[PDB]
């Protein structure tokens, strides 16, 4: 390597995890609940209708 | 008599589906909780 201080490669891999983790949390919450919407962080039109 | 029975009656065919639905949701919740409890586990190999 060339840099002894910071590993921005691990930083990029770290950024990769959280975006998948959000969809992960959505998936478990949707499996547990009977409803797909479930207090819509997504479109509110579906929840209202 | 028929009026009072109609006003409050179990009407089995309706709530049988409800109880089956509730049991299915409960089992699904237990399964998904068992699948989701493993999320913090991967940090162990990270340490050493």
């Amino acid at each position: 390597a060339q840099v002894i201080n910071t590993n921005s490669l691990s930083l990029i891999t770290q950024n990769n995890i959280n975006k998948n983790q959000s969809a992960l949390s959505s998936s478990i919450e949707r499996l547990s609940s009977g409803l797909r919407i479930n207090s819509a962080k997504d479109d509110a039109a579906g929840q209202a209708i | 008599s028929e009026a009072q029975s109609r006003i409050q009656d179990a009407d089995y065919a309706t709530e049988v589906s409800n109880m089956s639905k509730a049991q299915i949701i409960q089992q699904a919740g237990n399964s998904v909780l068992a699948k989701a409890n493993q999320v913090p586990q991967q940090v162990l190999s990270l340490l050493q």
